[PDB]
Protein backbone atom coordinates (compact mmCIF):
# COMPACT_ATOMS: atom_id res chain seq x y z
CA UNK A 1 0.00 0.00 0.00
CA UNK A 2 0.88 3.43 0.86
CA UNK A 3 3.94 4.83 2.80
CA UNK A 4 4.92 7.85 4.76
CA UNK A 5 6.53 8.79 7.89
CA UNK A 6 10.24 9.09 5.66
CA UNK A 7 13.66 9.23 7.89
CA UNK A 8 16.75 9.28 5.55
CA UNK A 9 19.21 9.20 8.38
CA UNK A 10 22.28 7.76 6.82
CA UNK A 11 22.58 8.94 2.91
CA UNK A 12 25.76 8.70 1.60
CA UNK A 13 27.56 7.01 4.10
CA UNK A 14 28.99 3.74 2.15
CA UNK A 15 32.46 2.93 1.20
CA UNK A 16 32.11 0.17 -0.99
CA UNK A 17 34.38 -0.76 -4.34
CA UNK A 18 33.95 -1.44 -7.91
CA UNK A 19 31.08 -3.77 -6.71
CA UNK A 20 31.83 -7.35 -8.63
CA UNK A 21 32.16 -5.45 -11.96
CA UNK A 22 29.61 -3.28 -12.59
CA UNK A 23 27.53 -2.22 -9.54
CA UNK A 24 27.08 -3.81 -6.11
CA UNK A 25 27.44 -2.51 -2.58
CA UNK A 26 29.06 -4.12 0.48
CA UNK A 27 27.49 -2.70 3.81
CA UNK A 28 25.73 -0.07 5.09
CA UNK A 29 25.76 1.16 9.02
CA UNK A 30 23.77 3.72 10.64
CA UNK A 31 20.87 4.33 13.11
CA UNK A 32 17.34 5.95 12.23
CA UNK A 33 14.36 6.41 14.28
CA UNK A 34 10.62 5.80 12.76
CA UNK A 35 7.52 7.27 14.52
CA UNK A 36 4.02 5.94 15.51
CA UNK A 37 1.89 4.90 12.42
CA UNK A 38 -1.58 3.72 12.41
CA UNK A 39 -2.28 0.21 12.67
CA UNK A 40 -2.22 -1.21 9.50
CA UNK A 41 -0.29 1.21 7.99
CA UNK A 42 3.50 1.04 5.91
CA UNK A 43 6.42 3.12 7.44
CA UNK A 44 9.67 3.06 4.63
CA UNK A 45 13.06 3.25 4.73
CA UNK A 46 14.84 5.46 1.83
CA UNK A 47 18.25 4.73 1.76
CA UNK A 48 20.22 7.05 -1.29
CA UNK A 49 24.11 6.83 -2.07
CA UNK A 50 26.23 9.44 -3.97
CA UNK A 51 26.59 7.27 -6.93
CA UNK A 52 23.42 5.43 -7.65
CA UNK A 53 20.13 7.70 -8.41
CA UNK A 54 18.02 6.01 -6.68
CA UNK A 55 17.78 3.02 -4.15
CA UNK A 56 15.14 0.70 -2.82
CA UNK A 57 13.28 0.79 0.61
CA UNK A 58 12.58 -0.86 3.67
CA UNK A 59 8.67 -1.31 4.36
CA UNK A 60 7.46 -1.58 8.16
CA UNK A 61 4.15 -3.31 8.65
CA UNK A 62 1.88 -3.10 11.85
CA UNK A 63 -1.26 -4.89 11.94
CA UNK A 64 -2.15 -5.37 15.62
CA UNK A 65 -1.09 -3.93 18.90
CA UNK A 66 -2.09 -6.26 21.93
CA UNK A 67 -1.43 -5.76 25.86
CA UNK A 68 0.52 -9.10 26.30
CA UNK A 69 2.52 -9.69 29.30
CA UNK A 70 6.48 -11.33 29.66
CA UNK A 71 7.42 -14.57 30.51
CA UNK A 72 8.64 -15.26 34.24
CA UNK A 73 9.08 -18.66 33.99
CA UNK A 74 7.57 -21.44 32.54
CA UNK A 75 6.80 -25.22 33.73
CA UNK A 76 3.93 -27.87 33.37
CA UNK A 77 2.02 -29.29 35.99
CA UNK A 78 0.48 -32.80 35.55
CA UNK A 79 -2.53 -34.39 36.94
CA UNK A 80 -2.10 -36.69 39.68
CA UNK A 81 -4.24 -39.27 41.40
CA UNK A 82 -4.60 -41.68 44.92
CA UNK A 83 -2.41 -44.71 45.03
CA UNK A 84 -1.45 -46.73 47.72
CA UNK A 85 -0.55 -50.23 48.90
CA UNK A 86 0.72 -51.93 52.12
CA UNK A 87 1.44 -55.33 53.17
CA UNK A 88 1.79 -57.53 56.40
CA UNK A 89 4.08 -59.46 57.73
CA UNK A 90 5.22 -61.08 60.55
CA UNK A 91 8.72 -59.64 63.39
CA UNK A 92 9.35 -64.12 63.85
CA UNK A 93 13.28 -62.68 64.45
CA UNK A 94 15.43 -59.59 65.77
CA UNK A 95 14.40 -57.19 63.38
CA UNK A 96 11.45 -56.11 64.51
CA UNK A 97 11.71 -55.82 68.28
CA UNK A 98 10.81 -52.67 69.27
CA UNK A 99 10.68 -50.28 66.37
CA UNK A 100 11.26 -50.13 62.42
CA UNK A 101 13.55 -47.68 61.97
CA UNK A 102 16.54 -47.76 64.52
CA UNK A 103 17.73 -44.26 63.99
CA UNK A 104 17.92 -43.39 60.31
CA UNK A 105 16.65 -46.03 58.02
CA UNK A 106 14.42 -44.39 55.51
CA UNK A 107 14.96 -47.55 52.77
CA UNK A 108 11.07 -49.01 53.17
CA UNK A 109 11.68 -51.85 50.84
CA UNK A 110 11.95 -55.16 51.83
CA UNK A 111 12.77 -56.24 48.32
CA UNK A 112 9.18 -56.65 47.76
CA UNK A 113 7.95 -53.43 46.66
CA UNK A 114 7.03 -52.18 42.95
CA UNK A 115 8.55 -48.55 43.65
CA UNK A 116 10.94 -49.71 41.14
CA UNK A 117 9.50 -49.08 37.96
CA UNK A 118 9.33 -46.35 35.69
CA UNK A 119 5.55 -45.60 35.72
CA UNK A 120 5.56 -45.12 39.76
CA UNK A 121 6.48 -41.38 39.62
CA UNK A 122 7.28 -39.70 43.05
CA UNK A 123 6.38 -41.26 46.80
CA UNK A 124 7.43 -41.96 50.23
CA UNK A 125 8.63 -44.45 51.89
CA UNK A 126 6.53 -44.55 55.29
CA UNK A 127 5.99 -47.05 57.75
CA UNK A 128 3.40 -47.56 60.29
CA UNK A 129 2.53 -49.91 63.48
CA UNK A 130 0.33 -53.24 63.54
CA UNK A 131 -1.19 -55.28 66.29
CA UNK A 132 -0.55 -59.05 67.49
CA UNK A 133 -2.14 -62.59 67.42
CA UNK A 134 -4.11 -65.30 65.67
CA UNK A 135 -5.77 -62.50 63.79
CA UNK A 136 -3.37 -59.87 63.29
CA UNK A 137 -1.37 -62.46 61.72
CA UNK A 138 1.49 -63.68 63.73
CA UNK A 139 1.77 -66.21 66.77
CA UNK A 140 3.43 -64.03 69.17
CA UNK A 141 2.52 -61.44 71.01
CA UNK A 142 5.12 -58.32 69.20
CA UNK A 143 4.60 -55.08 67.14
CA UNK A 144 4.47 -55.96 63.78
CA UNK A 145 6.07 -54.01 61.66
CA UNK A 146 3.67 -52.46 58.53
CA UNK A 147 5.37 -50.92 55.75
CA UNK A 148 3.15 -48.88 53.50
CA UNK A 149 3.72 -47.11 50.57
CA UNK A 150 2.02 -44.61 48.42
CA UNK A 151 2.78 -42.24 45.25
CA UNK A 152 0.70 -40.15 42.38
CA UNK A 153 -0.41 -41.80 38.36
CA UNK A 154 -1.96 -39.83 35.71
CA UNK A 155 -4.52 -41.94 33.80
CA UNK A 156 -4.64 -39.87 31.30
CA UNK A 157 -2.23 -38.02 30.34
CA UNK A 158 -3.32 -34.39 31.10
CA UNK A 159 -0.70 -31.55 30.70
CA UNK A 160 -0.67 -27.87 31.60
CA UNK A 161 1.08 -25.25 30.34
CA UNK A 162 1.51 -22.30 33.24
CA UNK A 163 3.61 -18.63 32.78
CA UNK A 164 3.62 -16.65 35.57
CA UNK A 165 3.59 -13.14 34.78
CA UNK A 166 3.43 -9.39 36.74
CA UNK A 167 4.54 -6.56 33.69
CA UNK A 168 1.86 -6.61 31.46
CA UNK A 169 3.82 -3.94 28.76
CA UNK A 170 2.56 -3.22 25.78
CA UNK A 171 3.52 -4.88 22.10
CA UNK A 172 2.48 -5.25 18.64
CA UNK A 173 3.09 -7.41 15.83
CA UNK A 174 5.84 -6.30 12.72
CA UNK A 175 5.53 -7.67 9.36
CA UNK A 176 9.28 -6.53 7.87
CA UNK A 177 10.00 -6.63 4.18
CA UNK A 178 13.43 -6.72 3.47
CA UNK A 179 15.11 -4.93 0.12
CA UNK A 180 16.33 -8.03 -1.58
CA UNK A 181 12.53 -9.73 -1.28
CA UNK A 182 12.82 -11.83 1.91
CA UNK A 183 9.77 -11.36 3.76
CA UNK A 184 9.50 -12.52 7.27
CA UNK A 185 7.29 -12.14 10.72
CA UNK A 186 8.48 -11.35 14.37
CA UNK A 187 6.77 -10.25 17.77
CA UNK A 188 8.83 -7.88 19.05
CA UNK A 189 7.77 -6.53 22.85
CA UNK A 190 8.50 -2.71 24.68
CA UNK A 191 12.29 -2.80 25.45
CA UNK A 192 12.77 -6.58 24.96
CA UNK A 193 15.07 -7.72 22.37
CA UNK A 194 13.42 -8.94 19.01
CA UNK A 195 15.53 -11.55 17.82
CA UNK A 196 17.76 -9.37 15.76
CA UNK A 197 17.98 -11.09 11.76
CA UNK A 198 20.67 -10.10 9.61
CA UNK A 199 21.27 -6.73 11.64
CA UNK A 200 17.41 -5.29 11.94
CA UNK A 201 17.07 -4.70 15.67
CA UNK A 202 13.54 -2.75 15.03
CA UNK A 203 12.32 -2.56 18.43
CA UNK A 204 8.76 -1.14 20.03
CA UNK A 205 8.56 1.44 22.79
CA UNK A 206 5.70 2.27 24.69
CA UNK A 207 4.37 4.51 27.37
CA UNK A 208 4.07 2.09 30.29
CA UNK A 209 -0.17 2.18 31.19
CA UNK A 210 -1.02 1.23 34.12
CA UNK A 211 -3.34 -1.60 35.21
CA UNK A 212 -6.55 -1.13 37.23
CA UNK A 213 -6.75 -4.50 39.04
CA UNK A 214 -3.81 -6.63 37.29
CA UNK A 215 -1.59 -7.77 39.94
CA UNK A 216 -1.83 -11.83 40.63
CA UNK A 217 -2.69 -13.16 36.43
CA UNK A 218 -1.11 -15.87 34.37
CA UNK A 219 -1.70 -17.04 31.56
CA UNK A 220 -2.56 -20.66 31.99
CA UNK A 221 -3.26 -22.76 28.90
CA UNK A 222 -4.20 -26.42 27.81
CA UNK A 223 -2.78 -28.50 25.48
CA UNK A 224 -5.15 -31.46 24.34
CA UNK A 225 -8.60 -29.41 24.17
CA UNK A 226 -6.97 -25.78 23.48
CA UNK A 227 -8.54 -24.15 27.02
CA UNK A 228 -7.42 -20.60 28.05
CA UNK A 229 -8.24 -19.47 31.71
CA UNK A 230 -6.87 -16.37 33.74
CA UNK A 231 -6.62 -17.38 37.43
CA UNK A 232 -3.85 -16.04 39.70
CA UNK A 233 -0.78 -19.04 40.09
CA UNK A 234 2.03 -19.78 42.07
CA UNK A 235 5.66 -18.82 41.64
CA UNK A 236 8.91 -20.71 41.34
CA UNK A 237 9.86 -23.70 42.57
CA UNK A 238 10.20 -22.60 46.40
CA UNK A 239 5.76 -22.29 46.80
CA UNK A 240 3.42 -23.28 48.87
CA UNK A 241 0.47 -25.76 49.53
CA UNK A 242 -2.99 -24.63 49.23
CA UNK A 243 -3.42 -23.22 45.96
CA UNK A 244 -1.88 -23.66 42.61
CA UNK A 245 1.44 -25.06 42.53
CA UNK A 246 1.28 -28.80 43.01
CA UNK A 247 3.73 -31.56 41.52
CA UNK A 248 5.68 -30.27 38.32
CA UNK A 249 8.48 -31.69 36.29
CA UNK A 250 11.27 -30.15 33.99
CA UNK A 251 9.38 -30.19 30.51
CA UNK A 252 6.25 -31.10 28.73
CA UNK A 253 7.95 -34.19 26.93
CA UNK A 254 8.45 -34.88 30.54
CA UNK A 255 5.02 -34.47 31.84
CA UNK A 256 3.36 -37.13 30.73
CA UNK A 257 5.31 -39.35 33.20
CA UNK A 258 5.87 -38.12 37.29
CA UNK A 259 8.94 -39.71 37.57
CA UNK A 260 11.49 -38.54 39.96
CA UNK A 261 14.82 -36.84 38.39
CA UNK A 262 13.06 -33.10 37.50
CA UNK A 263 9.92 -33.67 38.98
CA UNK A 264 9.56 -31.26 42.01
CA UNK A 265 7.16 -31.13 45.23
CA UNK A 266 8.12 -30.20 48.53
CA UNK A 267 5.98 -31.66 51.25
CA UNK A 268 2.33 -32.99 52.53
CA UNK A 269 0.81 -33.44 49.17
CA UNK A 270 -0.99 -36.57 49.66
CA UNK A 271 -2.08 -37.95 52.68
CA UNK A 272 -2.63 -41.60 54.26
CA UNK A 273 -4.92 -43.03 56.80
CA UNK A 274 -4.78 -46.56 58.37
CA UNK A 275 -7.01 -48.52 61.04
CA UNK A 276 -6.20 -52.12 60.81
CA UNK A 277 -3.57 -53.20 57.79
CA UNK A 278 -5.27 -51.25 55.53
CA UNK A 279 -3.59 -48.42 54.49
CA UNK A 280 -6.04 -46.48 52.49
CA UNK A 281 -4.82 -43.12 50.47
CA UNK A 282 -7.77 -40.15 50.35
CA UNK A 283 -7.05 -37.40 47.76
CA UNK A 284 -6.41 -33.91 48.25
CA UNK A 285 -4.75 -31.94 45.03
CA UNK A 286 -7.46 -29.50 43.73
CA UNK A 287 -8.16 -29.07 39.75
CA UNK A 288 -7.35 -26.05 37.93
CA UNK A 289 -10.93 -25.06 38.37
CA UNK A 290 -11.29 -24.96 42.48
CA UNK A 291 -9.16 -21.83 43.26
CA UNK A 292 -10.74 -18.24 43.49
CA UNK A 293 -10.33 -15.42 40.71
CA UNK A 294 -11.04 -18.54 38.06
CA UNK A 295 -12.07 -16.85 34.85
CA UNK A 296 -12.59 -18.04 31.42
CA UNK A 297 -11.46 -17.73 27.51
CA UNK A 298 -14.18 -14.47 27.93
CA UNK A 299 -12.82 -12.04 30.52
CA UNK A 300 -14.37 -8.64 31.26
CA UNK A 301 -12.30 -7.41 34.36
CA UNK A 302 -12.17 -3.76 34.74
CA UNK A 303 -12.01 -1.64 31.73
CA UNK A 304 -10.01 -4.70 29.92
CA UNK A 305 -11.66 -6.97 27.39
CA UNK A 306 -9.31 -10.05 27.55
CA UNK A 307 -10.10 -11.84 24.21
CA UNK A 308 -8.32 -14.88 22.99
CA UNK A 309 -6.23 -13.70 19.55
CA UNK A 310 -4.80 -16.75 17.35
CA UNK A 311 -1.16 -15.89 17.57
CA UNK A 312 2.07 -17.61 17.71
CA UNK A 313 3.96 -17.15 21.03
CA UNK A 314 1.47 -15.88 22.78
CA UNK A 315 -2.57 -16.40 23.00
CA UNK A 316 -3.12 -13.46 25.63
CA UNK A 317 -4.58 -10.33 24.54
CA UNK A 318 -7.20 -7.23 25.47
CA UNK A 319 -8.30 -4.09 23.89
CA UNK A 320 -10.72 -1.38 25.88
CA UNK A 321 -12.25 1.81 24.18
CA UNK A 322 -10.49 4.40 22.38
CA UNK A 323 -7.06 5.15 24.52
CA UNK A 324 -5.41 7.44 21.93
CA UNK A 325 -1.96 6.35 23.37
CA UNK A 326 0.96 9.23 23.77
CA UNK A 327 3.47 7.88 21.36
CA UNK A 328 4.34 4.57 19.65
CA UNK A 329 7.42 5.19 18.32
CA UNK A 330 10.40 2.63 16.65
CA UNK A 331 14.01 2.46 16.49
CA UNK A 332 15.98 0.67 13.80
CA UNK A 333 19.32 -0.61 14.20
CA UNK A 334 21.83 -2.01 11.82
CA UNK A 335 25.02 -4.08 11.56
CA UNK A 336 25.51 -5.68 8.15
CA UNK A 337 23.66 -6.69 4.88
CA UNK A 338 23.83 -6.32 1.07
CA UNK A 339 21.86 -4.86 -1.30
CA UNK A 340 21.86 -4.35 -5.18
CA UNK A 341 21.32 -1.03 -7.32
CA UNK A 342 20.84 -0.84 -10.67
CA UNK A 343 22.44 2.82 -11.81
CA UNK A 344 21.13 2.04 -15.24
CA UNK A 345 17.90 4.20 -14.57
CA UNK A 346 16.44 5.14 -18.00
CA UNK A 347 13.50 7.88 -18.70
CA UNK A 348 10.39 7.20 -16.93
CA UNK A 349 7.58 9.89 -17.09
CA UNK A 350 4.19 9.19 -15.32
CA UNK A 351 1.04 10.72 -14.82
CA UNK A 352 -2.35 11.45 -12.18
CA UNK A 353 -5.30 9.39 -13.62
CA UNK A 354 -7.86 9.34 -10.47
CA UNK A 355 -8.20 11.06 -6.95
CA UNK A 356 -10.75 10.79 -4.06
CA UNK A 357 -10.37 9.82 0.12
CA UNK A 358 -11.81 11.83 2.98
CA UNK A 359 -10.00 15.00 4.13
CA UNK A 360 -6.48 14.93 6.63
CA UNK A 361 -8.47 11.75 8.45
CA UNK A 362 -7.34 8.71 9.45
CA UNK A 363 -7.25 6.45 5.68
CA UNK A 364 -6.40 9.55 3.98
CA UNK A 365 -6.97 10.17 0.58
CA UNK A 366 -5.85 7.50 -2.57
CA UNK A 367 -4.45 8.91 -5.55
CA UNK A 368 -3.57 6.93 -8.45
CA UNK A 369 -0.22 7.11 -10.19
CA UNK A 370 0.55 5.17 -13.93
CA UNK A 371 4.00 4.83 -15.00
CA UNK A 372 5.87 3.25 -17.36
CA UNK A 373 9.39 2.27 -17.76
CA UNK A 374 11.92 -0.61 -17.97
CA UNK A 375 13.34 -0.66 -14.71
CA UNK A 376 11.65 -2.61 -12.04
CA UNK A 377 11.47 -0.56 -9.31
CA UNK A 378 13.34 2.79 -9.07
CA UNK A 379 10.83 5.71 -8.36
CA UNK A 380 10.62 8.33 -5.51
CA UNK A 381 7.91 11.21 -5.22
CA UNK A 382 8.25 14.40 -3.53
CA UNK A 383 5.90 16.85 -3.05
CA UNK A 384 4.41 19.10 -0.05
CA UNK A 385 2.60 18.72 2.49
CA UNK A 386 3.40 14.63 2.13
CA UNK A 387 5.73 12.45 0.93
CA UNK A 388 5.10 9.04 -0.26
CA UNK A 389 7.21 6.59 -1.55
CA UNK A 390 6.33 3.36 -3.47
CA UNK A 391 7.31 0.52 -5.62
CA UNK A 392 6.35 -0.12 -8.96
CA UNK A 393 7.12 -3.10 -11.85
CA UNK A 394 8.17 -3.47 -15.44
CA UNK A 395 6.49 -2.20 -18.31
CA UNK A 396 3.61 -0.34 -17.64
CA UNK A 397 0.57 -0.62 -15.35
CA UNK A 398 -1.23 1.39 -12.45
CA UNK A 399 -0.82 1.92 -8.58
CA UNK A 400 -2.66 3.23 -5.70
CA UNK A 401 -0.97 5.28 -3.20
CA UNK A 402 -3.28 7.61 -0.48
CA UNK A 403 -1.00 10.77 0.54
CA UNK A 404 -2.23 13.63 3.29
CA UNK A 405 -3.52 16.81 2.13
CA UNK A 406 -5.08 19.82 4.21
CA UNK A 407 -7.75 21.34 1.24
CA UNK A 408 -11.00 20.26 0.86
CA UNK A 409 -10.28 21.46 -3.63
CA UNK A 410 -6.81 19.78 -4.53
CA UNK A 411 -5.44 21.97 -6.94
CA UNK A 412 -1.71 21.97 -6.58
CA UNK A 413 1.36 20.95 -9.21
CA UNK A 414 3.63 18.53 -7.43
CA UNK A 415 7.04 16.86 -9.19
CA UNK A 416 7.15 13.48 -9.52
CA UNK A 417 10.78 11.94 -10.64
CA UNK A 418 11.27 7.98 -11.16
CA UNK A 419 15.05 7.26 -10.67
CA UNK A 420 17.42 10.05 -12.29
CA UNK A 421 14.44 11.14 -14.50
CA UNK A 422 12.10 13.86 -13.08
CA UNK A 423 8.95 15.27 -14.64
CA UNK A 424 5.71 17.28 -13.27
CA UNK A 425 2.47 15.89 -12.32
CA UNK A 426 -1.19 17.48 -11.39
CA UNK A 427 -4.17 16.76 -9.18
CA UNK A 428 -7.43 17.55 -9.46
CA UNK A 429 -10.69 16.57 -7.74
CA UNK A 430 -13.26 16.50 -5.04
CA UNK A 431 -12.89 15.42 -1.84
CA UNK A 432 -14.70 14.81 1.53
CA UNK A 433 -14.38 14.75 5.44
CA UNK A 434 -15.21 11.90 7.77
CA UNK A 435 -14.50 12.01 11.50
CA UNK A 436 -14.24 9.57 14.26
CA UNK A 437 -16.77 6.69 13.91
CA UNK A 438 -18.92 6.41 16.69
CA UNK A 439 -19.36 3.32 19.32
CA UNK A 440 -22.70 1.26 18.17
CA UNK A 441 -23.51 -1.98 20.39
CA UNK A 442 -22.43 -5.50 19.87
CA UNK A 443 -18.97 -4.57 18.31
CA UNK A 444 -15.76 -5.17 20.68
CA UNK A 445 -12.19 -3.59 19.88
CA UNK A 446 -9.70 -5.97 19.00
CA UNK A 447 -6.31 -4.63 19.41
CA UNK A 448 -5.84 -1.17 20.49
CA UNK A 449 -7.06 2.65 18.94
CA UNK A 450 -3.88 5.01 17.59
CA UNK A 451 -5.20 8.19 16.97
CA UNK A 452 -7.77 10.46 15.25
CA UNK A 453 -7.98 14.07 14.33
CA UNK A 454 -10.28 16.22 15.77
CA UNK A 455 -7.91 19.47 16.04
CA UNK A 456 -9.96 22.09 13.84
CA UNK A 457 -13.78 20.88 14.58
CA UNK A 458 -14.71 24.40 13.05
CA UNK A 459 -16.86 24.93 9.91
CA UNK A 460 -14.82 26.68 7.21
CA UNK A 461 -16.17 29.62 5.48
CA UNK A 462 -14.24 28.64 1.79
CA UNK A 463 -16.20 25.51 1.60
CA UNK A 464 -19.53 26.40 3.18
CA UNK A 465 -22.17 28.05 1.47
CA UNK A 466 -21.09 26.38 -1.80
CA UNK A 467 -24.03 24.31 -3.24
CA UNK A 468 -26.27 27.19 -1.84
CA UNK A 469 -25.28 29.86 -3.95
CA UNK A 470 -23.77 27.93 -6.79
CA UNK A 471 -20.35 27.92 -8.88
CA UNK A 472 -18.78 30.81 -11.12
CA UNK A 473 -16.39 33.57 -10.90
CA UNK A 474 -19.54 36.22 -11.48
CA UNK A 475 -22.27 33.43 -11.11
CA UNK A 476 -21.59 33.30 -7.15
CA UNK A 477 -23.18 37.01 -7.14
CA UNK A 478 -26.21 35.92 -9.15
CA UNK A 479 -26.42 33.09 -6.66
CA UNK A 480 -26.46 35.51 -3.45
CA UNK A 481 -29.24 37.55 -5.12
CA UNK A 482 -31.32 34.85 -5.80
CA UNK A 483 -31.36 33.07 -2.14
CA UNK A 484 -31.44 36.51 -0.79
CA UNK A 485 -34.19 37.14 -2.64
CA UNK A 486 -35.93 33.63 -2.46
CA UNK A 487 -35.37 33.90 1.46
CA UNK A 488 -37.06 37.07 1.61
CA UNK A 489 -40.02 36.21 -0.46
CA UNK A 490 -40.37 33.12 1.85
CA UNK A 491 -40.17 35.24 5.08
CA UNK A 492 -42.96 37.66 4.09
CA UNK A 493 -44.94 34.07 3.07
CA UNK A 494 -44.24 32.95 6.70
CA UNK A 495 -44.95 36.18 8.35
CA UNK A 496 -48.67 36.53 6.42
CA UNK A 497 -49.16 32.93 7.67
CA UNK A 498 -48.21 34.00 11.33
CA UNK A 499 -50.65 36.92 11.26
CA UNK A 500 -53.48 35.23 9.35
CA UNK A 501 -53.04 32.48 12.51
CA UNK A 502 -53.16 35.43 15.43
CA UNK A 503 -56.24 36.77 13.69
CA UNK A 504 -57.95 33.15 13.58
CA UNK A 505 -56.74 32.94 17.27
CA UNK A 506 -57.71 36.87 18.19
CA UNK A 507 -61.49 36.07 17.00
CA UNK A 508 -63.87 33.77 17.02
CA UNK A 509 -63.15 32.40 20.40
CA UNK B 1 -24.76 -2.67 4.94
CA UNK B 2 -23.95 -3.52 8.58
CA UNK B 3 -20.79 -4.82 8.21
CA UNK B 4 -18.77 -8.23 7.49
CA UNK B 5 -19.96 -11.75 7.51
CA UNK B 6 -17.84 -15.01 7.90
CA UNK B 7 -19.26 -18.05 6.05
CA UNK B 8 -18.23 -22.07 7.33
CA UNK B 9 -18.56 -24.99 5.43
CA UNK B 10 -16.21 -27.55 7.33
CA UNK B 11 -17.29 -26.74 11.08
CA UNK B 12 -18.73 -24.41 12.99
CA UNK B 13 -17.06 -21.08 14.29
CA UNK B 14 -15.04 -21.47 17.37
CA UNK B 15 -12.94 -18.11 17.89
CA UNK B 16 -12.11 -15.55 15.16
CA UNK B 17 -10.12 -12.30 14.45
CA UNK B 18 -11.41 -9.86 11.82
CA UNK B 19 -8.99 -6.98 10.39
CA UNK B 20 -9.36 -3.96 8.44
CA UNK B 21 -7.60 -1.00 7.00
CA UNK B 22 -7.70 1.33 10.68
CA UNK B 23 -9.66 -0.79 12.75
CA UNK B 24 -10.03 -4.80 13.68
CA UNK B 25 -12.71 -6.62 15.94
CA UNK B 26 -13.56 -10.37 17.05
CA UNK B 27 -16.71 -12.13 17.67
CA UNK B 28 -17.90 -15.80 18.24
CA UNK B 29 -21.49 -16.93 18.36
CA UNK B 30 -20.99 -20.69 16.83
CA UNK B 31 -23.09 -20.96 13.62
CA UNK B 32 -21.90 -21.19 10.25
CA UNK B 33 -22.98 -17.65 8.85
CA UNK B 34 -21.86 -15.10 11.72
CA UNK B 35 -21.94 -11.04 11.01
CA UNK B 36 -19.22 -9.05 12.53
CA UNK B 37 -19.62 -5.21 12.34
CA UNK B 38 -16.51 -2.52 13.82
CA UNK B 39 -18.98 1.19 13.93
CA UNK B 40 -21.07 3.14 11.89
CA UNK B 41 -19.43 4.24 8.60
CA UNK B 42 -16.33 3.41 9.75
CA UNK B 43 -15.50 1.63 6.72
CA UNK B 44 -15.81 4.30 3.90
CA UNK B 45 -13.18 3.58 0.64
CA UNK B 46 -11.62 0.80 -0.18
CA UNK B 47 -10.09 -1.47 1.86
CA UNK B 48 -8.97 -5.18 2.45
CA UNK B 49 -10.20 -7.86 5.09
CA UNK B 50 -7.53 -9.98 6.94
CA UNK B 51 -9.27 -12.70 8.86
C1 LIG C 1 -9.57 -12.50 44.28
O1 LIG C 1 -9.59 -11.12 43.89
C2 LIG C 1 -10.03 -10.23 44.93
C3 LIG C 1 -10.09 -8.85 44.32
O2 LIG C 1 -8.95 -8.58 43.52
C4 LIG C 1 -9.09 -10.32 46.12
O3 LIG C 1 -9.58 -9.49 47.17
C5 LIG C 1 -8.98 -11.76 46.60
O4 LIG C 1 -8.01 -11.86 47.63
C6 LIG C 1 -8.60 -12.68 45.45
N1 LIG C 1 -8.57 -14.07 45.89
C7 LIG C 1 -7.44 -14.77 46.03
C8 LIG C 1 -7.60 -16.18 46.49
O5 LIG C 1 -6.34 -14.28 45.79
C1 LIG D 1 -9.95 5.53 -12.48
O1 LIG D 1 -11.35 5.90 -12.77
C2 LIG D 1 -12.35 5.52 -11.81
C3 LIG D 1 -12.50 6.67 -10.83
O2 LIG D 1 -12.75 6.20 -9.52
C4 LIG D 1 -11.98 4.20 -11.14
O3 LIG D 1 -13.17 3.52 -10.76
C5 LIG D 1 -11.19 3.36 -12.13
O4 LIG D 1 -11.01 2.05 -11.61
C6 LIG D 1 -9.83 4.00 -12.37
N1 LIG D 1 -9.21 3.44 -13.57
C7 LIG D 1 -8.50 2.31 -13.56
C8 LIG D 1 -7.94 1.88 -14.88
O5 LIG D 1 -8.32 1.66 -12.53
C1 LIG E 1 12.74 -7.62 -12.40
O1 LIG E 1 11.60 -8.47 -12.17
C2 LIG E 1 11.62 -9.68 -12.94
C3 LIG E 1 10.33 -10.40 -12.65
O2 LIG E 1 9.81 -10.04 -11.38
C4 LIG E 1 12.85 -10.51 -12.59
O3 LIG E 1 12.90 -11.66 -13.42
C5 LIG E 1 14.12 -9.67 -12.79
O4 LIG E 1 15.25 -10.40 -12.35
C6 LIG E 1 14.02 -8.36 -12.02
N1 LIG E 1 15.19 -7.54 -12.27
C7 LIG E 1 15.98 -7.08 -11.29
C8 LIG E 1 17.15 -6.24 -11.73
O5 LIG E 1 15.77 -7.34 -10.11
Amino acid sequence: ESCDEMVHADSKLVSCRQGSGNMKECVTTGRALLPAVNPGQEACLHFTAPGSPDSKCLKIKVKRINLKCKKSSSYFVPDARSRCTSVRRCRWAGDCQSGCPPHSTSNSFSDDWAGKMDRAGLGFSGCSDGCGGAACGCFNAAPSCIFWRKWVENPHGIIWKVSPCAAWVPSAVIELTMPSGEVRTFHPMSGIPTQVFKGVSVTYLGSDMEVSGLTDLCEIEELKSKKLALAPCNQAGMGVVGKVGEIQCSSEESARTIKKDGCIWNADLVGIELRVDDAVCYSKITSVEAVANYSAIPTTIGGLRFERSHDSLGKISGSPLDITAIRGSFSVNYRGLRLSLSEITATCTGEVTNVSGCYSCMTGAKVSIKLHSSKNSTAHVRCKGDETAFSVLEGVHSYTVSLSFDHAVVDEQCQLNCGGHESQVTLKGNLIFLDVPKFVDGSYMQTYHSSVPTGANIPSPTDWLNALFGNGLSRWILGVIGVLLGGLALFFLIMSLFKLGTKQVFRSR
Amino acid sequence: NGGVRLITLTSELKSATVCASHFCSSATSGKKSTEIQFHSGSLVGRTAIHV
